[PDB]
């Protein structure tokens, strides 16, 4: 109970929603024979729905007035109440992966900028170099922090074009 | 005069060397993409055979083979 | 108790007077 | 998509070019400037993109409406 | 009645004069550039404002600057 | 014009070369018969001045306002007729 | 004596109104006749008009 | 010195069938331009008003609504036919003003003896700020 | 096959193959790990 | 509502009479040549 929300393990409307979904899928079932391919497909869909609802009740999600999971996007409020996987852990995951992709692209730009024809290397991508830099970009946070402390990550303003005010 | 089949034996070689270089068909697309406008113009003038060659024969041959490719896509 | 005819007519005359004031201000602004 | 067309149909190239200049400054500050210079879409490019998105959005809206209505009732 | 001005960055390539469709610009002798010629605009009353001269100027930034101003029957390009 | 051959410009006859023509306007004194011309010029005598033809528009606008004063109701028109009960509304209103 | 930067050197543009303001350019030729903008500077980066060379004066160009 | 050529009014016109893009009401009460050129053979050219016309051997005379149409015809004669021409400004009162090849040679070639007006001796960025010319009826570039 | 591999290294071929492999990886992730609302470890 | 006749006169006045007179007056004034 972090903001007037109840856990979906004990909230009644979550179970009501699960029952309604399973009942609708059973209403879909009650038209085919037991061993037909549509019957197997609907049975798989039912199993997936029950597994999803049981997993959501297991993971400790919060449900509001009705049975819909709510996520917490405050560190501390999610850390001490055990919901860091709602926003905080995916925040760290996205920051890592986006930094990996962006650092790989950046290093490709600075690697092909000092070649004979940097114009050609951006439509005709050197695949081994791109693969190597994509691998090297997995250590993007340490490399980026090192280049920031070295001062080689940013460019001086006196070497950057601006408009004449 | 006299309707008959006339063709040219082996006009264009079959290889992948022009696949490596985009914008080969038009002279204005040469010397690389200095801007992204080059990238847009490359697709803009891909089928504009009048801007690629001045010969009606080459334009007609390109149109015929493009028709064959479209028929293959439809099939 | 709704207002009378004389009140409406007096209000309309005073609006005519302030319209004269308005056109005087407009002429002064144009000059 | 139809309302996305309204960006290209109503605006003009100079605004987007100047905004791209500011973004290019941001890229220059972090040494991530592409060698292929990013330019705003040309005026004919902008008109073509706008009309393509407009017709795509309108036709697909009508297609989804027609098919859903005629497959739900009939 | 469009203000057309020429500036000293002109290199005398005569492209602005060739681009003009109403004969506004012409080349006059000059000593500030290698080509020994600069552009001039003696007939700005015939200028429509098409800015074809600006599209032909290779100098960065351009030397033939057109300022759209008062509109007449010739600046508006009317045939009626 | 001096267009006896293919010469469609002439400074001494610049009237015809420019394109100023009558197209269909022709000069003729004879058109309307007798007495009726005097009748119509007497009907439209002093009204030809700009101020009096303005005053005709003034009395026309006076007629426009006279319709609203007494004339709209003479042709019934629903905006000045009576009313028949009323409606309450969504909730307890009026 | 020759005036301006030497031919083929690396120069920075100080004209704040130019496209390549405070950028990298190479001197192609410097005219000694008395041109108002004798320094010819070529850039790898083209402008909106598509040109990659421009003429500049003396005080709006520093080397290196 | 150079003298302008006189507009020989009795000059033959190119063969043409009659267009809708020709002269209008502006010619009678403001102005209409005219172009004169010398052709070495009978050949077909394109009218600025639409359609094809045949200019004849020798002198050819064509009047047009605007100066831009006259220069379009002159530049297509100069490119596709290598034929020079003269353009005149004709007022309805009768006065004729010589126009495009004003000093004999074309404006893209120097003549040494022209007026170099509208040529500022400063750069683009050396104009005055608009606040320093505030309430004047002039743009910063014409100071 | 140098020219063929250069064509395969061209920007559209590489971006289509890259979005294809990324989309396929994400699709198989959702196939084996469906309905992952949160990063519950 | 007191004086019911007054809208019946004023509405045509500000809908026909005053607008027609104002439009005619402004059309005359915009092409007065020598004011
Ligand atoms: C993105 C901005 C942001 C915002 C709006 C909040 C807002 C909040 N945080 Mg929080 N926090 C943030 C970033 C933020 N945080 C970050 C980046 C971290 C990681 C260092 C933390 C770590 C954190 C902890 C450990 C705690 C909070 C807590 C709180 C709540 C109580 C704060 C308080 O008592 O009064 C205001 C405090 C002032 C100093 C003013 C509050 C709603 C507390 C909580 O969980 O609530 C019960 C708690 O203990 N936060
Ligand atoms: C890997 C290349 C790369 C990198 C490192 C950056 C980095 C940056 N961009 Mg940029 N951008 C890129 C490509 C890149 N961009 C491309 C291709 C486009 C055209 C669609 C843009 C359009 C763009 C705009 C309009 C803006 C930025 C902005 C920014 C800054 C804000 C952070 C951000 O992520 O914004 C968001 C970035 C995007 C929305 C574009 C991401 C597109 C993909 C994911 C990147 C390209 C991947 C590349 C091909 C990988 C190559 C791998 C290599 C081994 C070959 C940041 C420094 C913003 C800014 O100026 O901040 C101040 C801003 O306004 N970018
Ligand atoms: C038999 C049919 C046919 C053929 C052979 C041509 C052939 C040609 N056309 Mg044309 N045209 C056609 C029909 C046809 N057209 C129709 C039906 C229209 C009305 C829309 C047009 C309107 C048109 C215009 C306005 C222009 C041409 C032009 C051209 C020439 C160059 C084409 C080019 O390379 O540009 C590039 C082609 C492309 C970049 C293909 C992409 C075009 C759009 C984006 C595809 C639409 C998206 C598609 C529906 C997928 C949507 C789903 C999406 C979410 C993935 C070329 C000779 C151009 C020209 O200059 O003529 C000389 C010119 O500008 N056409
Ligand atoms: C539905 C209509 C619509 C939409 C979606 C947008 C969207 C946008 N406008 Mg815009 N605008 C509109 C109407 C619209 N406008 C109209 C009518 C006008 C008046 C002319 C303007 C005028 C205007 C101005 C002046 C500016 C913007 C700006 C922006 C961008 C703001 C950044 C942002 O919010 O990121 C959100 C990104 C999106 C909403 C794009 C959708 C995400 C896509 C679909 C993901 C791609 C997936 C897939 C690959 C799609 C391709 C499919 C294909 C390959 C088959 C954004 C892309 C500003 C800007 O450029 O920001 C820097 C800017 O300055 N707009
Ligand atoms: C930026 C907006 C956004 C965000 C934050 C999310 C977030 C999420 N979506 Mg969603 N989605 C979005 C936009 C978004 N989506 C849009 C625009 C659409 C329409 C196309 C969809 C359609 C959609 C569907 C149909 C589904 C989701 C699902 C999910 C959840 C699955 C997480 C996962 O894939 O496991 C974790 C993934 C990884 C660990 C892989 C990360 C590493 C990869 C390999 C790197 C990739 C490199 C680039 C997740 C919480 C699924 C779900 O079940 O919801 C709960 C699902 O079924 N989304
Ligand atoms: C700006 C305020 C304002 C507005 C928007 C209206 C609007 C309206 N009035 Mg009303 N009126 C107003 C002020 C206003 N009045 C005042 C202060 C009085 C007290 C004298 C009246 C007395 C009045 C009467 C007696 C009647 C109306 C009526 C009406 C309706 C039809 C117009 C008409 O025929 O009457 C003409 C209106 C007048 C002769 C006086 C209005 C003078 C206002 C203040 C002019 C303001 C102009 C504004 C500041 C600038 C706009 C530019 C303009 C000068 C071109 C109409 C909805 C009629 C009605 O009830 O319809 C059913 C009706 O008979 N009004
Ligand atoms: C804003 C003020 C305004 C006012 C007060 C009116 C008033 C009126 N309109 Mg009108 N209208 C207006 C604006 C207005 N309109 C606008 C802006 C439009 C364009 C959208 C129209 C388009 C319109 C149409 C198409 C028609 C009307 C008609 C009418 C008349 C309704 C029928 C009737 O009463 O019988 C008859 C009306 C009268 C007898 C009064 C007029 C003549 C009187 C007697 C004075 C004539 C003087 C002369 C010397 C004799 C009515 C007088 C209908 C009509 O009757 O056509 C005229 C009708 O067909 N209106
Ligand atoms: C509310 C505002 C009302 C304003 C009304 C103003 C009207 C205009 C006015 O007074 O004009 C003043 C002028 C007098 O001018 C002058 O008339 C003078 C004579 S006298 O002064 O009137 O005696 C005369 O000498 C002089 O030349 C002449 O200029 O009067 C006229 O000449 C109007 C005559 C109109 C005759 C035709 C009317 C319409 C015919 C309808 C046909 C079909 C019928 C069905
Ligand atoms: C930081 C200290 C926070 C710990 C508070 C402990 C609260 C109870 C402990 C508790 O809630 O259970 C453990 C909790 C997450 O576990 P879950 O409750 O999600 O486990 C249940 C489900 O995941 C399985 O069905 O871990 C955390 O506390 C936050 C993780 C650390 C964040 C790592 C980021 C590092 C940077
Ligand atoms: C005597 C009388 C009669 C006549 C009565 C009349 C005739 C009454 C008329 C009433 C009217 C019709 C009043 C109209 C008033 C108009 C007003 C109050 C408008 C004010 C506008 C304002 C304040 C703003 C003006 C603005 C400014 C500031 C500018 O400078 C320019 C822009 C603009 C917006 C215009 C009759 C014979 C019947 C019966 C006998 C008695
Ligand atoms: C937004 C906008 C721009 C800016 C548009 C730009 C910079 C183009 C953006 C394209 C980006 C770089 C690629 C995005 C790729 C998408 C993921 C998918 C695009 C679809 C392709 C596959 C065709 C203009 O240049 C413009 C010009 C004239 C009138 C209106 C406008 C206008 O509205
Ligand atoms: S195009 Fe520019 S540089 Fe060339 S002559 Fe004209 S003004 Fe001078």
């Amino acid at each position: 109970d972090v903001a007037g929300l109840t856990p979906c393990s004990e909230s009644k409307a979550f179970a009501k929603r699960k029952k309604n979904e399973v009942k609708a899928l059973n209403k879909r079932l009650k038209n085919y024979e037991a061993d037909s391919a549509p019957a197997l497909a609907l049975k798989a869909t039912i199993a997936r729905t029950e597994a999803r609802f049981d997993k959501y009740a297991k993971q400790g999600l919060l449900c509001g007035t009705d049975g819909l999971p709510h996520l917490i996007a405050d560190p501390g409020l999610a850390l001490r109440y055990g919901h860091a996987g709602d926003v905080f852990i995916p925040t760290i995951g996205f920051i890592y992966f986006a930094g990996w992709l962006g650092y790989a692209g950046s290093k490709y730009l600075q690697a092909v900028a000092a070649t004979a024809k940097p114009i050609e290397k951006e439509i005709i991508i050197d695949v081994p170099l791109a693969w190597k830099l994509l691998w090297e970009g997995f250590g993007w946070p340490l490399r980026a922090f090192a280049e920031y402390k070295n001062g080689s990550l940013m460019e001086d303003d006196a070497k950057i074009t601006v408009s004449p005010r | 005069k006299k309707v008959k089949i006339v063709v040219d034996r082996n006009p264009v070689a079959t290889n992948f060397e022009k696949w490596a270089k985009p914008g080969h068909f038009s002279r204005t697309l040469s010397k690389g993409p200095t801007t992204t406008t080059w990238i847009w113009n490359l697709h803009a003038d891909a089928h504009d055979f009048d801007t690629q060659t001045s010969d009606l024969e080459e334009i007609s041959r390109k149109v015929f083979s493009a028709h064959f490719g479209q028929l293959g896509i439809i099939f | 108790m709704p207002i009378a005819d004389y009140q409406v007519f007096t209000a309309l005359f005073l609006a005519l007077a302030t319209g004269i004031f308005a056109v005087r201000l407009g002429v002064a602004l144009y000059k | 998509v139809w309302a996305f067309s309204l960006m290209f149909l109503f605006s003009g190239r100079g605004y987007w070019q100047e905004l791209i200049e500011s973004i290019v400054w941001a890229h220059n500050k972090l040494k991530v400037a592409p060698a292929i210079q990013p330019r705003a879409l040309s005026i004919t490019q902008g008109r073509a993109v706008g009309v393509a998105h407009y017709l795509l959005g309108g036709i697909a809206t009508t297609w989804s409406f027609f098919l859903a209505r005629i497959l739900a009732v009939g | 009645s469009h203000t057309v001005k020429i500036y000293d960055t002109c290199i005398g390539c005569t492209q602005c004069v060739r681009a003009c469709p109403t004969d506004v610009l012409e080349m006059v002798p000059w000593d500030g550039c290698k080509a020994n010629q600069i552009a001039s605009a003696p007939r700005t009353e015939d200028c429509v404002g098409c800015k074809r001269c600006e599209s032909a100027c290779p100098t960065d930034f351009l030397s033939v600057r057109v300022y759209l101003g008062s509109e007449t029957t010739r600046s508006m390009g009317l045939a009626y | 014009k001096y267009g006896e051959e293919s010469r469609y410009f002439d400074l001494k006859d610049l009237e015809n070369t420019v394109g100023s023509w009558d197209m269909y306007g022709q000069e003729d004194k004879s058109r309307y018969n007798g007495l009726q011309s005097e009748f119509f010029e007497r009907a439209a005598n002093g009204l030809s001045r700009r101020e009096y033809i303005l005053g005709l528009v003034a009395i026309g606008g006076a007629g426009i306002l006279a319709w609203g004063g007494k004339g709209a109701a003479d042709v019934r028109l629903p905006t000045v007729g009576p009313q028949q009960p009323a409606q309450v509304g969504p909730r307890g209103r009026l | 004596p020759d005036v301006g930067p030497k031919r083929g050197t690396q120069v920075r543009i100080l004209r704040p109104e130019s496209y390549w303001f405070r950028e990298t350019g190479k001197v192609v030729s410097v005219d000694q006749s008395g041109i108002r903008y004798p320094v010819v500077v070529r850039f790898e980066k083209v402008n909106y008009a598509g040109v990659s060379t421009n003429n500049y004066a003396l005080d709006e160009v520093v080397a290196a | 010195a150079f003298t302008p050529p006189t507009l020989q009014s009795d000059t033959p016109s190119p063969i043409f069938g009659g267009s809708t893009g020709g002269l209008l009401s502006q010619a009678q009460v403001e102005e209409f331009h005219v172009i004169t050129w010398e052709s070495k053979k009978e050949q077909i050219f394109e009218m600025p008003t639409g359609g094809a016309a045949i200019m004849r051997q020798g002198p050819n005379l064509l009047k047009l609504a605007r100066k831009e149409q006259c220069l379009a015809l002159l530049t297509q004669l100069r490119t596709k036919f290598k034929i020079d021409g003269y353009i005149y400004r004709v007022f309805p009162n009768g006065e004729v003003q010589y126009l495009h090849p004003k000093d004999g040679v074309y404006p893209e070639k120097v003549n040494a003896g022209r007026s170099g007006d509208n040529t500022n001796m400063r750069r683009i960025g050396q104009n005055k700020e608009p606040v320093q010319i505030k309430f004047s009826g002039k743009i910063p570039a014409e100071f | 096959m140098k020219d063929f591999t250069t064509y395969l290294s061209t920007a559209p071929v590489l971006t289509l193959l890259s979005v294809t492999v990324v989309a396929g990886l994400l699709i198989e992730i959702n196939r084996f790990f469906p309905d992952a609302l949160i990063a519950a470890f | 509502m007191s004086a019911q006749f007054l809208p019946s006169i004023l509405v045509p006045l500000v809908g026909l009479v005053f607008p027609a007179v104002a439009m005619a007056s402004m059309f005359l004034y915009i092409e007065k040549e020598e004011i």
